[PDB]
């Protein structure tokens, strides 16, 4: 029950594929003007890191190859580090839609 | 307490009429201060092409020099009994008050009175305030708000007395002599159009003594044509300045219709900014939301102004040179949105700025006063806070947008423009700008 | 009339006092001792970002929120900063000021200071300084207190030019954690109840420098605008005393402000005695600023830039020259009456009133009456003036001056 979604999970996060080129699960973020301003909310040695990650990524793709499996970011040790900063953003513009309702 | 009770607990402006017409009246609180002054219905209206400039010049000599006390010994009494005195003319109404203390009421209405009917006129001090005001015509010149308001007045008068600025052209300032002023001041400080105006803690029955004593001999014993709202565009090009600005206007209702209090309530929802306030993106005219969204304007005043049985309905704007054009289009897309599919919460959010603005503007001893005196003139009787929340009670949304339709919607403005406004639109293009086809 | 204002220490620490009048208009006043004098040489401008933060997300209500609840009730929400206290003042009508106290509550004890709108509010702050500073005024009083002070009291009002954009939140959350105390606080009501704001600040708040010395100098500003500004100021007293009503005696005998529109002003002294030596285009008045610990006296003058000099050298000679025993005790008596008037008027509309009482309220700790300022007022004798003003001149004096400075004495030259 419990560890079967766990299974699926974590199944599903290895046949993705973006763990392989060393990108975390918020880096492949699509981009509204949402997520624009949660990018633009962002400290600055995550930043920092976040293009890093997308350089590497966009090198790796440009030659189509994937880094050795050492390399390669495994679940339950990235950060899901944007989750706070979007969640204020989408409860700030669901604040401006139900306000002016 | 609610607004029943804070709106019947008011004091009630109690007003009389001494025999000469003398249009007297006062107003009691606690509080132990006074301020009286004499408001006079008689500006640069009342005065002909050659006489341009004679109002501003009687408020300069109103206080060098009297009959009984020669001309120090007004300001010395003043200053030795410890009181502010000050006084103005804008183009129709002219007042000068007194602030002083309570225990000072008749050495004060004495003073106020010599100050009225015995104004001496010296030569010189007729040479002196002749370089005073030419000194000072050039110093307004250098205020860009005010060269702006007599842009807008003189292009939207165009040919009637409204069009004369109040200090007059400065060849009709060096060239007045004394007889014309005496003539002026013989002419038109007489019989009704003079209101003793008393606010603060005083006795309405010391202050009607006081009138009875000391205005009598004043024994006064034809004017007032409606005027044309012309429409234009002025322009004064000068490229060496660092702002523009443009004020433009559609004629108002006057000072007596309910859509006047309509009028009040959409522009209290335009109103104003300036580049100094506190929290920009967020503000509740969408009008200001945008222009610190895009950062297109330092400020904007969108207000009314009104004369007798004749107004401007109008906005002024003082904002960069590269952004006259977008700032014009968001100012008259939010007129015309006010005017035709305006919703219920709006209406009420300038409903309560508009109560809020009058109640905390009609507050202290001074512009009070001031109320009272414009309330006298204007109307013929001041009109008590309550009846102001009834006619708010007798407006919604539905009266808003049809008198909204009925002034701004399809007018020909009066633009005038100051400074380096090359992309200000052509008149034709504030034109096509102002009706919709929906756009 | 049957409600005089009441007045109650919470003992806790802070001050609750009210005014019911049956006026329509409510205010919240709620003065706090955190103004520029409670900084040091390492957070400049915290004050300036910090009062021009109002209209931030709190711990409970976001920004969007608060600004749109308060310009829907119509509220004005200003924030007012003298060297010593800041003052959140929130006013409505009477029926809107629940929602308001609890913003008014939300922006005081729910800080928060999120990183981006502190970058926007540091744009903010820069276009706020050019604006305050478009006046020479403001600049000429901030090398004053630059100048007469080593120590705390010369904390400017304003942000500098190089802190813009190095301020940063945790010296926000500091200054906060540590200038905004329950015993620094004076809440004050005009048309509220007493008891309403004791449930407020009984049941919602429950929070919990150093002496200026003076220092004696001049600051010069080459500015070349045609004007000449010259603030001379000595160390005069600290308020509270009679010491400090004798000196605002003193400045209504030497000149204040133009009392007549358009005027001579031939009540002032100072006004005559540089108008029969010098012809020109001048301005001389007075100038009393008073604080906790020490205050300054002096006058500010604004001359052409031919002629300053003989301007400072007629004001500073009429000053030794009542300080040595020359003046009418009559003019001692209109300069009363002068300081009866401005007490009386300054405390007449809203605003005023509501900081003089909060001010009087906060500072000494407790409340004083009117008339009994009034008879204070009256009570002060003449020897009194004649040795104030010899305190002034016996003084070391402090100078600052702009504009086109090339006939103006430094300080020997006086």
């Amino acid at each position: 029950s419990s560890k079967w979604l766990e299974g699926i999970r974590k199944w599903y996060y290895n046949a993705a594929g973006f763990n392989k080129l060393g990108l975390m699960r918020d880096d492949t973020i699509h981009e509204n003007d949402d997520v624009k301003e949660a990018i633009r909310r962002l400290p600055e040695n995550l930043y920092n890191d976040r293009v890093f990650r997308i350089k590497r990524a966009l090198d790796l793709s440009m030659r189509q190859q994937i880094l050795p499996k050492e390399q390669w970011t495994k679940y339950e040790e990235d950060k899901f580090y944007l989750e706070p900063y979007l969640k204020e953003v989408i409860r700030e513009r669901k604040e401006r839609e139900e306000w002016t309702k | 307490a609610t607004y029943a009770q804070a709106l019947q607990s008011v004091p009630e402006t109690q007003v009389s009429q001494l025999d000469n017409g003398l249009r007297v009246a006062s107003e009691q609180s606690s509080q132990p201060t006074c301020t009286v002054g004499v408001w006079i219905d008689a500006g640069s209206r009342y005065e002909t092409e050659k006489n341009n400039g004679a109002g501003y010049f009687v408020e300069h000599l109103a206080f060098k020099g009297t009959k009984n006390r020669p001309g120090n010994a007004l300001e010395k009494e003043v200053e030795s009994m410890g009181a502010h005195l000050n006084a103005y003319s804008t183009r129709e109404h002219t007042a000068y008050y007194i602030k002083a203390l309570s225990k000072d009421l008749p050495k004060a209405v004495e003073l106020l009175a010599d100050i009225v009917q015995n104004c001496s006129l010296e030569d010189s001090q007729i040479e002196k305030e002749r370089d005073v005001i030419l000194q000072e015509l050039q110093e307004n010149d250098t205020s860009m708000r005010d060269v702006v308001f007599n842009y807008l007045h003189a292009t939207a008068f165009q040919g009637t007395p409204l069009a004369q600025s109040v200090e007059g052209p400065s060849e009709n300032v060096r060239k007045l002599s004394r007889a014309d002023l005496t003539e002026y001041l013989s002419r038109h400080y007489k019989a009704p159009r003079m209101v003793l105006a008393a606010a603060g803690g005083l006795e309405h029955r010391q202050l009607l003594d006081l009138a009875q004593k000391h205005f009598s001999g004043l024994s006064g014993t034809p004017t007032l044509t409606p005027c044309r709202f012309t429409g234009s565009e002025i322009r004064h090009r000068e490229d060496g300045l660092p702002l523009a600005h443009v004020a433009i206007a559609v004629e108002g209702p006057g000072w007596a219709n309910p859509d006047n209090v309509a009028l009040q309530v959409a522009n209290a929802i335009i109103g104003h900014y300036d580049c100094t306030y506190g929290g920009g993106m967020h503000l509740s005219s969408p009008l200001a939301s945008v222009a610190v969204t895009n950062k297109l304007c330092q400020s904007f005043q969108t207000f009314n102004i009104c004369y007798a049985d004749t107004g401007l309905l109008g906005a002024h704007f003082v904002c960069d040179h590269m952004s006259i054009d977008d700032m014009m289009f968001v100012l008259q897309g939010q007129w015309m949105r006010l005017c035709t599919s305006a919703t219920e919460s709006e209406v009420v959010r300038g409903k309560n700025l508009l109560r809020n603005a009058l109640v905390s503007h009609l507050d202290g001893t001074t512009p009070v006063c001031e109320d009272i005196g414009r309330s006298l003139l204007t109307y013929g009787r001041r009109i008590p806070l309550a009846e102001w929340e009834s006619r708010i009670a007798e407006v919604d949304a539905r009266v808003v947008r049809e008198v909204c339709s009925k002034y701004f919607y399809d007018q020909c403005p009066a633009v005038a423009g100051f400074g380096p406004i090359e992309q200000l639109p052509d008149y034709n293009r504030i034109r096509s700008g102002m009706f919709w086809l929906r756009f | 009339h049957p409600q005089d204002l009441e007045f109650t220490r919470l003992p806790n620490g802070l001050v609750i006092a009210s005014l019911e009048n049956y006026a329509p208009a409510s205010r919240i006043g709620l003065f706090i001792k955190a103004g520029s004098r409670y900084e040091n040489f390492n957070n400049l401008g915290t004050s300036h970002l910090l009062r021009l933060a109002s209209s931030l997300t709190t711990k409970g209500a976001s920004s969007f929120k608060i600004t749109r609840g308060i310009e829907a009730v119509g509220g004005k929400l200003s924030v007012t900063s003298t060297r010593e206290n800041m003052a959140y003042t929130v006013e409505c009508l009477r029926d809107d000021v629940d929602i308001l106290m609890e913003f008014l509550l939300n922006v005081t004890t729910a800080p928060e200071f999120r990183r981006w709108e502190v970058a926007a509010l540091q744009s903010q702050l820069r276009i706020d300084k050019a604006v305050a500073f478009q006046n020479p005024q403001a600049h000429v009083i901030e090398n004053l207190h630059a100048a007469a002070y080593r120590n705390a009291l010369a904390n400017s009002l304003y942000c500098p030019d190089y802190r813009i954009g190095k301020v940063t939140p945790d010296e926000l959350h500091d200054y906060v954690q540590n200038h905004f105390t329950s015993a620094r606080m004076a809440l004050i009501g005009l048309g509220v109840s007493h008891p309403v704001l004791k449930q407020v600040a009984e049941q919602f708040l429950n929070i919990r420098g150093a002496k200026a010395k003076y220092r004696g100098g001049e600051i010069r500003e080459q500015n070349g605008d045609s004007l000449v500004h010259a603030a001379l100021v000595a160390e005069s007293a600290a308020i509270g005393s009679a010491e400090a009503n004798a000196f605002s005696v003193l400045q209504h005998v030497l000149g204040a402000g133009p009392h007549v529109k358009r005027g001579s002003n031939a009540t002032s002294s100072l006004y005559q005695a540089v108008a029969k030596g010098v012809h020109q285009p001048f301005d001389v008045s007075a100038f009393n600023a008073s604080y906790s610990d020490s205050g300054l006296f002096g006058f500010y003058t604004i001359s052409q830039a031919a002629s300053a000099g003989d301007v400072i050298k007629a004001a500073y000679n009429q000053v030794k020259t009542i300080a040595q025993g020359n003046l009418s005790n009559p003019d001692v008596q209109a300069a009363k009456n002068k300081l009866k008037a401005g007490y009386l008027m300054s405390v007449e509309s809203s605003e005023g009133f509501l900081d003089e009482v909060g001010c009087q309220a906060l500072a000494a700790g407790s409340y004083t009456p009117p008339s009994t300022v009034l008879q204070q007022i009256d009570a002060v004798a003449d020897a009194d003036v004649i040795n104030a003003a010899k305190k002034f001149v016996s003084g070391r004096k402090s100078m600052a001056a702009s504009g086109n400075l090339g006939h103006t004495p430094f300080i020997d030259e006086l």
